[PDB]
C-alpha cells in the first residue's frame, strides 16, 4: 500500500495543473479517494471526495467549481484538474484512500503530499494550540463541535489523526472509540455529542505530532486547528 | 470373534445403564411450566442478490453481521440492519455447502464438494477480501464448519472424519475419527472446548478437542443425522434429521430429553438451532416453513413462512435479537 | 480383528463414565431457560425503539 | 436521514448488486453438465475430447455456447446426502465403457461391470431430484468391444440376451437396456452416442442434446410446454 | 328500428364485459402471484394492458352509436379515439413480439438464452410502446370534433388535401396492423412448427406426439384467431374508402360487427396467451 | 492486390465524379431558372439534393476502404454515416413520392388540382425528410469507431443483444427502402400506363401514338433503374447476414460493386428525372 | 364534354410533370 503524488511546482495564479496521484498495493477500485490540503503554518483542510465507481462528488463550499475530480480504474490513478488557481491554494495536497462498510477504517493510509506554490457546516473548535509534555505522563486532548455528532445509529464520527512534523498524517481512532490497524492500545478516544477528548497512557516520544480532529457526519469535512505537543 | 461379541455385551451394558438411570420422563417432569403459546414472528429484512441456491448462513457475534453461501460462487457479508452488502467473496469452486464466520470478526470460512476448507480475511490492508489458507486433506465434502479462533477451526466432511485445523500452519493437528457415516453438522460448545457431530449413522458423537477422542456417542435417531446445535449452557444439543423428528440429548443424562414428531409433517430437518434462553428450538424444514418448538414443553411456539423452497440453514444470533433463515429460493430472512 | 479392537476400547471408556439422573438434569433445563426467560428477546417482544430491526 | 458514511455504504452495496447481477446474468448463459460413471469409463478421455481432490471443472466454448462439466468421481462418499445440489443441471453426461462386461470388478464378492453400471444408471434416472433433466449417456471403448464380442460372447455372462452374437445387435441392445431402466420416459430423454477417441462429433452430440434441452427450457418458459 | 340497436349495443356489450374481465384478471394474477420475475410473463402483462385500454373505448364507441352523437366533448373526444389507435398498435405488436419470442426460443436456442431474459422483455416492450407513439400521437392532435347535421361527430380531422391524408393513414393501419403482422405471425409460427417437428422429444411416444399436436393446434388457433378477427375490419375499411356503399340496416349492422370482432381478439388473447399456458395453469390449480 | 485496389477505388471515383457533377447541375439549374415556382421542379430539386449529400459520403467511403481504417475520427463518423442513411431513404421516398405525384396527375385528375400545387409539393417533400428521420436520428446516435486489429472502424453498433438489433435494423432497410417503394413505384406507374392508354390524346395517329410509346418507355427505364440497382445491394447483405461467405477478392469487389450501383441510381436521377423532362430541355434549348 | 375537360387536365398534368 503506497500513495505517491506528483505535478507539483510553482504555478501561475490563474492558470491550470493536473495532479496524478498513483495508486500501488491495494485495490484502487473498491476505495473512495479524498484530497486534503494543508496551508504551510496552518492546519489540515478537506478539498474533494470521489467515491469507488465515480458515483457520487463532494466539495467543500470555497473549492467548488475551480476543481475538478477524477478516477481511472484500469490505470490506478487519482486525478485532480484545477481551473484558475488563487492565492489561498498554496497547500500540500494529499491522497485518501476511505472504504466504507460497517466496521470499516476510513481514513486509514495517506499519500506523502505534493508541494504546491502560487506567487501573486460543522466546525471543529481547539482548545488549545500547544501544551508541552514530557514522556510517561497522561496528555489530555480536547476537542469540541459545533454541532452534535452522535447519530441516530449510535455512530460518532469522530476522526483523531496524528501528523508527525515531515510525515504525513496517519489515522489514529476512527469513529471515536475504535484503534486503526497499526495504532497502540495506549491511545483512547471517549466523550459525546459537542465534547470529545482524547488521552495517552504512556507517552513516547514518536507520538509527538500534531493531533487533528475531524468530522464526518455531513459533508464538507472540516478539520481542527490541530494541537501539538513539545518536549 | 470374542471382541466383536464382547462389544454386542458392552453395547448391552450401555443400554442397561441408561435405562436404569431414567426413572421420570421429561414431559412429565415440565408439565408444571406454563406453555410458552402462540409465538408470531414478523418479517423485518429481505436480503436479496444471491441469485441461487442458499446453502449456510453464520451470524456474528456482533448481532449485525452475518456471511452467506450461495451457489453461484459468491460468498455475501451482510449488514443485517440496513440491508447493505458488506462483501462479496468470490468463490473459485461455485459447490459450497458451508460457511463459518469468526468471532473476533476477522476470518470467514468456506467449505464444500471441493474437498478444500478456504479461509478468508477481511481485515487486510489491501481492502479486497483474499485467501488466507486452503485447507486441504479431506477425501470427502465439507458439510460443516466453525471457529474456535482465528488459528483454529473445526471442519467436518464426507470422509466420515472431523478435523481440528491449524490455520497458520495449514495442517490438521487432530484428526477425529469413529464415524460409521459421512458427517453432516457440527456446533461449537461457548466454552469450546467439546463439539458434538451428527453423521449419516443417525449417530451423534461428542469430541473432545484437547485430548482427541470420542467421549460419548448417541444414537437415538433412525436414519441419517443433518443438523446438530448445543444447548447454550453447554450440556444438551438438539439434533435435526431426516426422518421429521429432533431429539435432545443430554450429555451427562446421556440420554434422549425430548423428541418432536408432528403428524402431519414428514419431511426432513436442515438447520436447527436455540434462542438466548433456550426455551425456543427453531428447526428449518422441507416443507417449505420454519417451526418453533417449545423446548420442555415440546408444542409449536410458532410457524414461519414465507420461503419459496426448502429452508436450507437458520441461526439464531448472539443476543438473540433476530432469526435469519435461508432457504433455495435465494432470499435471506430475517425473523424478529 | 485389529480395527474391531479399536472399537471395542474406544466402547468401554464410553462405559465408564458418570451419569446425573434425567429428573435433575430436567432441573438444569428447567433453571437456565427461567433464569433467561425475560433476557431473550424471542420469547418477550423487544420494545420497537430498542429493537434493532424497525419499518 | 442517512449519515454521510451510511450513504457510502449504501452505495458500495449497490455497486456489489451491479457487480452480483453481472455474474447472475452471465452464469445462467452459461450451461453447466454434470459428469457420471465408473471410474474406468473413460471419464478423463472425454474431457480431452472435448477441450481438443473434489470437483473437476471443464470449461469449453462450442458455438457461442459455454458449458461447465463437473467431474465429480473423485469423490468416495455417499452420493445421496450431495446429489441435492446438482438439481438445477441442465443435463447429465453419463459415461460407461462398453468392454467392461468381460472385466471383474476389484472387490471380492463376484460382481458385474454392466450390472454395477446399470444400478448406477438407475439410482440417477429414477432420482427424485432429476427427473426434467435429460441423461445425454455414453458408451465408450466400442472398438475394444468389438474385438471382445468376436472372442467372448455377451450370453455368457448373462442368460437373458438370446441374439445372435452381432457387434450392431450386441451394442443396439445394450443400448436400449439402458434406456428400459428409465421410469418416466416422457419428461426424460437418454442422448446415446457411441465414442471410440473420436473428434468433434463428440462436442457435436452434447451440443444437439444441449439444444434440445434449452428448446425444452424455453417452451416451459413460453408455457406452451 | 328497435331491434337493430339491441342487437348492437349488446354486441357492443358483451365484447367489452367479456373484455374488461378476461384482461384485468390477467393483470391481476400476474402482479399478485408471479410478480413479473419471468421474461413471458412481463409480455403477458403488456398484452392484458394495451387489450383492456382498447376495451376500455367500447363504452364510449357504444354511446357514440346509441346517441347518434358524441356527447363527451373535445377534449376527451381527443383522448379516447388517441386511446383507440395507440393501443390496437400496442396489442398487436405484442402480439408480433411474442411471435419473435416463441421464434427465438425455438428456433435459435443459444442466442435465446441473450434474449430471453427480464431484462431484455423490458426493453422491447418500451419499444413497442414508443413505435405505436409514432401513430399514437398524431392521432391526438388530428382528434377533433365536427359539426354535421347538428350532431357531435368524433373523428380524425386531417390537413388538407384530406383525400390524401385520409386514405394514407387507411394504408398504414392495413399494412402496419394487418399485413407486416400476418407476415410475422405466420412466418415466425410456421418455422417454429417446422423445427418442432425435427426435434426429438416431441417425437417418438403417442404420449409424447400427442404433445406435439397439442401445441401445434394451440399455435394455428392463434395463428388463426388474428386471422378471423383482423381480416373483416380492415377489408371492409378499404372497401367503403374505394367504392361507396348505400347505408342499409344490414350495412349498419356490418359495420359495428366487425369492429366487434377486432376487439373480440383483445377478448380472446387472455384465453389464449395467458389460460392456455401451463404456467398458469398450475397457479390455478394450486390456488 | 494492387489491380483489384485500382479498379474499387476508379468504379467508386467514376460514381462520385458524375453523381457529383449531375446533382449539383440540377439545382443549379433550378435555382437559377426555373425558382422552383412549378409543383414537380420543388420535387426534383429535393431529388438532387438528397443524390448529393448521399453522393458527398463516396469519398469518405473510398478512403475507408483505401487505408483499410477510417482516419475521420469519431464525431465525423457519427456524421458520415448519418447522412449516408438518412439520405438514402430521403432520395428513395422522393421517388416514391414522384411516383405518387405521376400516378395522381394522370389516373385523378380533379384531385391532382388539390394535389399538384407548389404550396402541398413543399409539405410532402418536408414529410419525406422527417419520415427519414424516424431512421436518420438513430443511425447519428448509433455510429461510434470500434478498434478492430488496430484499425478504426466506422460502423453502427448496437445495443444487447446485438444480433437481434443488427438484423432488425437491416430487415427495415430491406422493406422501407426497396420492399415498399417496389410496391409504390411498380403499382402506381403501371395502372398510370394503363390509364394512358386508355386516354385518347396518345391514341389515334401514329405521331400521337409514338409519343405513348416513349412515355411509356420513359416510365419503363425509371421503374427498371430503381430495380436495376438497388435489388443487388439489398439482397447481398441478406445473404452475408444469413449465411458466413469465405472473404475472396471476387468476394471483395462484389461487395463495393453493390454498393456503387445503389449510388449509381443517384447519378442516373438527374438523367431520367430532371434532364428528360420536355420542362427541362426547353431550357436548356433555350439558353 | 365532362370527358373532354377531364383529358384536358391530363395534358395539361402530363406537360406539369414534364413527360409529353
Ligand atoms: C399512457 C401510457 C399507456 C403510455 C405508455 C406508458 C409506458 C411508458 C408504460 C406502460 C406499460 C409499462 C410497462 C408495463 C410492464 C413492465 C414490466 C415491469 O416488470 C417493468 C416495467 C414495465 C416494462 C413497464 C415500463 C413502462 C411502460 C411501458
Ligand atoms: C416498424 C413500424 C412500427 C413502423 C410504423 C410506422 C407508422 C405506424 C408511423 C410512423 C410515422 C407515422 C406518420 C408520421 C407523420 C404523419 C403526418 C401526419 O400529418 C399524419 C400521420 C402520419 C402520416 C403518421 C402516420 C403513422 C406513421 C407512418
Ligand atoms: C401511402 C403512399 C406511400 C402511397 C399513396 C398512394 C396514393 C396515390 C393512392 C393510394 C390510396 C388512394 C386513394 C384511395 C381512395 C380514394 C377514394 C376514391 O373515391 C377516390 C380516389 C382515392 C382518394 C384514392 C386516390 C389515390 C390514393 C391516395
Ligand atoms: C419485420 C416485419 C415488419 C416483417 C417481417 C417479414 C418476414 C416475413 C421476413 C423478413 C425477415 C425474414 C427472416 C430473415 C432471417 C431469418 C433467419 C433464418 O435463419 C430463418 C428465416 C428468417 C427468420 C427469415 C424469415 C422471414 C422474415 C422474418
Ligand atoms: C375471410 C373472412 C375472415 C373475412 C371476410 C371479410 C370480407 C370479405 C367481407 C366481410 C363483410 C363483407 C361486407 C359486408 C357488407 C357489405 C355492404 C354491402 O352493401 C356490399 C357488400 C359488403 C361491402 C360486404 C363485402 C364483403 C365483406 C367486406
Ligand atoms: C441536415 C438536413 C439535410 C436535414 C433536413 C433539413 C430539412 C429541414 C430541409 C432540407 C431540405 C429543405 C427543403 C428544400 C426545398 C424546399 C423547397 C422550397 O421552395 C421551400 C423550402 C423547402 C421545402 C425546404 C424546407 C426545409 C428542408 C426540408
Ligand atoms: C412509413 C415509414 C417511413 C416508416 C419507417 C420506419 C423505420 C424506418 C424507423 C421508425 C422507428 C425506427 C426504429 C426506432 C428505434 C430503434 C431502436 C434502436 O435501438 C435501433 C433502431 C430502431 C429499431 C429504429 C429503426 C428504424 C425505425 C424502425
Ligand atoms: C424484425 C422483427 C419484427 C422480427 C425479427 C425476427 C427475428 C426473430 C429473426 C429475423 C432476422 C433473424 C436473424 C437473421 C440472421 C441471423 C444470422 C445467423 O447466422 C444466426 C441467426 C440470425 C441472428 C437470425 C436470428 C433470428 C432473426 C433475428
Ligand atoms: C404504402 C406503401 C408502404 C405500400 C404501398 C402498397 C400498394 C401496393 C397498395 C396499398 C394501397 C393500394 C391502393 C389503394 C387505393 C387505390 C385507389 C384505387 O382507385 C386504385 C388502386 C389504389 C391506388 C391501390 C393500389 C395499390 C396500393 C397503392
Ligand atoms: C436480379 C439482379 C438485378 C440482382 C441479382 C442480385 C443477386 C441475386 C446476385 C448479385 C450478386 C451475387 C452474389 C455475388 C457474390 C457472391 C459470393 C460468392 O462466394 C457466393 C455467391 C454470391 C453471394 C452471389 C449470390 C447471388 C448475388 C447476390
Ligand atoms: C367509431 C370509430 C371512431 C372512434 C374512435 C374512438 S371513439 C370513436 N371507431 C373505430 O372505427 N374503431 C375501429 C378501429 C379499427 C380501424 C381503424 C382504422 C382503420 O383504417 C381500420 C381499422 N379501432 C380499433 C382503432
Ligand atoms: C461501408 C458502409 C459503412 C459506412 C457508412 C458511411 S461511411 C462508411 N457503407 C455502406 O454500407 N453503404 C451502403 C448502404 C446501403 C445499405 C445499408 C444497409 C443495408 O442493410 C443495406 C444497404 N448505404 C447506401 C446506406
Amino acid at each position: 500500500v503506497q500513495l505517491v503524488e506528483s505535478g507539483g511546482g510553482l504555478v501561475q495564479p490563474g492558470g491550470s495543473r493536473k495532479l496524478s496521484c498513483s495508486a500501488s498495493g491495494f485495490a484502487f477500485s473498491s476505495f473512495g479517494m479524498h484530497w486534503v490540503r494543508q496551508a504551510p503554518e496552518k492546519g489540515l483542510e478537506w478539498v474533494a471526495y470521489i467515491s469507488s465507481g465515480s458515483g457520487t462528488i463532494y466539495y467543500a463550499d470555497t473549492v467548488k467549481g475551480r476543481f475538478t475530480i477524477s478516477r481511472d480504474d484500469p490505470k490506478n490513478t487519482l486525478f485532480l484538474q484545477m481551473t484558475s488557481l488563487r492565492s489561498e491554494d498554496t497547500a500540500m495536497y494529499y491522497c485518501v484512500r476511505s472504504i466504507y462498510y460497517y466496521g470499516s477504517s476510513p481514513f486509514d493510509f495517506w499519500g506523502q503530499g505534493t508541494t504546491l506554490t502560487v506567487s501573486a457546516d460543522i466546525v471543529m473548535t481547539q482548545a488549545t494550540s500547544s501544551v508541552p509534555v514530557t514522556p510517561g505522563e497522561s496528555v489530555s486532548i480536547s476537542c469540541r463541535s459545533s454541532k452534535s455528532l452522535l447519530h441516530s445509529n449510535g455512530n460518532t464520527y469522530l476522526y483523531w489523526f496524528l501528523q508527525r512534523p515531515g510525515q504525513s498524517p496517519q489515522l489514529l481512532i476512527y469513529r471515536m472509540s475504535n484503534l486503526a490497524s497499526g495504532v497502540p492500545d495506549r491511545f483512547s478516544g471517549s466523550g459525546s455529542g459537542t465534547a470529545f477528548t482524547l488521552t495517552i497512557s504512556r507517552l513516547e516520544a514518536e507520538d509527538v505530532g500534531v493531533y487533528y480532529c475531524m468530522q464526518h457526519l455531513e459533508y464538507p469535512l472540516t478539520f481542527g486547528a490541530g494541537t501539538k505537543l513539545e518536549l | 470373534d470374542q471382541l466383536r461379541q464382547e462389544a454386542e455385551q458392552l453395547k448391552n451394558q450401555i443400554r442397561d445403564a441408561r435405562k436404569a438411570c431414567a426413572d421420570a420422563t421429561l414431559s412429565q417432569i415440565t408439565n408444571n411450566i406454563d406453555p410458552v403459546g402462540r409465538i408470531q414472528m414478523r418479517t423485518r429484512r429481505t436480503l436479496r442478490g444471491h441469485l441461487a441456491k442458499i446453502y449456510a448462513m453464520h451470524w456474528g457475534t456482533d448481532s449485525r453481521l452475518l456471511v452467506s453461501a450461495s451457489q453461484d460462487g459468491k460468498l455475501i457479508i451482510w449488514d443485517s440492519y440496513t440491508t447493505n452488502k458488506v462483501h462479496a467473496i468470490p468463490l473459485r469452486s461455485s459447490w459450497v455447502m458451508t460457511c463459518a464466520y469468526a468471532p473476533s470478526g476477522n476470518y470467514v470460512a468456506c467449505g464444500g464438494l471441493d474437498n478444500i476448507c478456504s479461509i478468508y480475511n477481511l481485515k487486510t490492508r489491501e481492502g479486497n477480501v483474499r485467501v488466507s489458507r486452503e485447507l486441504a486433506g479431506h477425501t470427502g465434502y465439507l458439510s460443516c464448519c466453525r471457529f474456535l479462533d482465528d488459528n483454529q477451526i473445526v471442519t467436518s466432511s464426507g470422509d466420515t472424519t472431523c478435523a481440528l485445523w491449524d490455520i497458520e500452519t495449514g495442517q490438521q493437528t487432530t484428526t477425529f475419527t469413529g464415524h460409521t457415516g459421512d458427517v453432516m453438522s457440527l456446533s461449537l460448545a461457548p466454552d469450546t472446548r467439546l463439539f458434538v457431530s451428527g453423521a449419516c449413522d443417525a449417530s451423534a458423537k461428542l469430541w473432545d478437542v484437547r485430548e482427541g477422542m470420542c467421549r460419548q456417542t448417541f444414537t437415538g435417531h433412525e436414519s441419517d443425522i443433518n443438523a446438530i446445535c448445543f444447548f447454550p449452557n453447554g450440556n444438551a444439543f438438539a439434533t435435526g434429521s431426516d426422518d421429521a423428528t429432533c431429539r435432545l440429548f443430554d450429555l451427562r443424562a446421556d440420554q434422549e430429553l425430548m423428541t418432536y414428531s408432528h403428524d402431519n409433517i414428514i419431511c426432513g430437518i436442515t438447520s436447527v438451532s436455540f434462542s438466548k434462553s433456550g426455551r425456543l428450538l427453531l428447526a428449518g424444514y422441507d416443507d417449505f416453513n420454519c417451526n418453533v418448538w417449545d423446548a420442555l414443553k415440546a408444542d409449536r411456539a410458532g410457524v414461519l413462512a414465507g420461503h419459496d423452497n426448502r429452508v436450507s440453514c437458520l441461526g439464531v444470533t448472539d443476543d438473540g435479537m433476530a432469526v435469519a433463515t435461508g432457504s433455495w429460493d435465494s432470499f435471506l430472512k430475517i425473523w424478529n | 480383528i485389529a480395527q474391531a479392537r479399536k472399537l471395542v476400547e474406544q466402547l468401554k471408556m464410553e462405559a465408564n463414565i458418570d451419569r446425573i439422573k434425567v429428573s435433575k438434569a430436567a432441573a438444569d433445563l428447567m433453571a437456565y431457560c427461567e433464569a433467561h426467560a425475560k433476557e431473550d428477546p424471542l420469547l418477550t417482544p423487544v420494545p420497537a425503539s430498542e429493537n434493532p430491526f424497525r419499518e | 436521514t442517512l449519515s454521510a458514511e451510511d450513504k457510502a455504504a449504501v452505495e458500495r452495496s449497490k455497486m456489489i448488486d451491479r457487480n452480483l447481477r453481472e455474474d447472475g446474468e452471465k452464469a445462467a448463459r452459461e450451461v453447466k453438465l454434470l459428469l457420471l460413471g465408473a471410474g474406468e469409463s473413460g471419464k478423463s478421455t472425454i474431457v480431452k475430447q472435448m477441450k481438443i481432490t473434489g470437483i473437476v471443472e471443464t470449461h469449453f466454448t462450442f458455438k457461442d455456447l459455454h458449458f461447465k462439466m463437473f467431474d465429480v468421481g473423485a469423490q468416495r462418499s455417499e452420493r445421496k446426502k450431495w446429489i441435492h445440489c446438482f438439481e438445477g443441471v441442465t443435463a447429465i453426461i453419463f459415461c460407461v465403457a462398453l468392454s467392461d462386461y468381460d472385466l471383474v470388478l476389484a472387490e471380492d464378492e463376484e460382481m458385474n461391470r454392466m450390472h454395477e453400471s446399470m444400478k448406477l444408471f438407475d439410482s440417477i434416472c429414477n432420482n427424485k431430484w432429476f427427473t426434467d433433466t435429460s441423461i445425454i449417456l455414453f458408451l465408450n471403448k466400442k472398438d475394444l468391444f468389438e474385438e471382445k464380442i468376436k472372442k467372448s460372447p455377451l450370453t455368457i455372462c448373462y442368460p437373458e440376451y438370446a441374439g445372435s452374437n452381432t457387434y450392431e445387435e450386441a451394442a443396439a441392445y445394450i443400448q436400449c437396456q439402458f434406456e428400459d431402466l428409465n421410469k418416466r420416459k416422457d419428461t426424460k430423454e437418454i442422448y446415446t452416442h457411441f465414442t471410440c477417441s473420436t473428434d468433434t462429433k463428440n462436442v457435436q452430440f452434447v451440443f444437439d442434446a444441449v439444444t434440445d434441452v434449452i428448446i425444452k427450457n424455453n417452451l416451459k418458459d413460453c408455457g406452451l410446454f | 328500428s328497435m331491434i337493430t340497436a339491441i342487437t348492437i349495443m349488446a354486441l357492443y356489450s358483451i365484447v367489452c364485459v367479456v373484455g374488461l374481465f378476461g384482461n384485468f384478471l390477467v393483470m391481476y394474477v400476474i402482479v399478485r402471484y408471479t410478480k413479473m420475475k419471468t421474461a413471458t410473463n412481463i409480455y403477458i402483462f403488456n398484452l392484458a394492458l394495451a387489450d383492456a385500454l382498447a376495451t376500455s373505448t367500447l363504452p364510449f364507441q357504444s354511446v357514440n352509436y346509441l346517441m347518434g352523437t358524441w356527447p363527451f366533448g373535445t377534449i376527451l373526444c381527443k383522448i379516447v379515439i388517441s386511446i383507440d389507435y395507440y393501443n390496437m398498435f400496442t396489442s398487436i405488436f405484442t402480439l408480433c413480439t411474442m411471435s419473435v419470442d416463441r421464434y427465438i426460443a425455438v428456433c435459435h436456442p443459444v442466442k435465446a438464452l441473450d434474449f430471453r431474459t427480464p431484462r431484455n422483455a423490458k426493453i422491447i416492450n418500451v419499444c413497442n410502446w414508443i413505435l405505436s407513439s409514432a401513430i399514437g400521437l398524431p392521432v391526438m392532435f388530428m382528434a377533433t370534433t365536427k359539426y354535421r347535421q347538428g350532431s357531435i361527430d368524433c373523428t380524425l380531422t386531417f390537413s388538407h388535401p384530406t383525400w390524401y391524408w385520409e386514405n394514407l393513414l387507411k394504408i398504414c393501419v392495413f399494412i402496419f396492423a394487418f399485413i407486416m403482422p400476418v407476415l410475422i405471425i405466420t412466418v415466425c409460427y410456421g418455422l417454429m412448427i417446422l423445427r418442432l417437428k425435427s426435434v426429438r422429444m416431441l417425437s417418438g411416444s403417442k404420449e409424447k406426439d400427442r404433445n406435439l399436436r397439442r401445441i401445434t393446434r394451440m399455435v394455428l388457433v392463434v395463428v388463426a384467431v388474428f386471422i378471423v378477427c383482423w381480416t373483416p375490419i380492415h377489408i371492409y375499411v378499404i372497401i367503403k374508402a374505394l367504392v361507396t356503399i348505400p347505408e342499409t340496416t344490414f350495412q349498419t349492422v356490418s359495420w359495428h360487427f366487425c369492429i366487434a370482432l377486432g376487439y373480440t381478439n383483445s377478448c380472446l388473447n387472455p384465453v389464449l396467451y395467458a389460460f392456455l399456458d401451463e404456467n398458469f395453469k398450475r397457479c390455478f390449480r394450486e390456488f
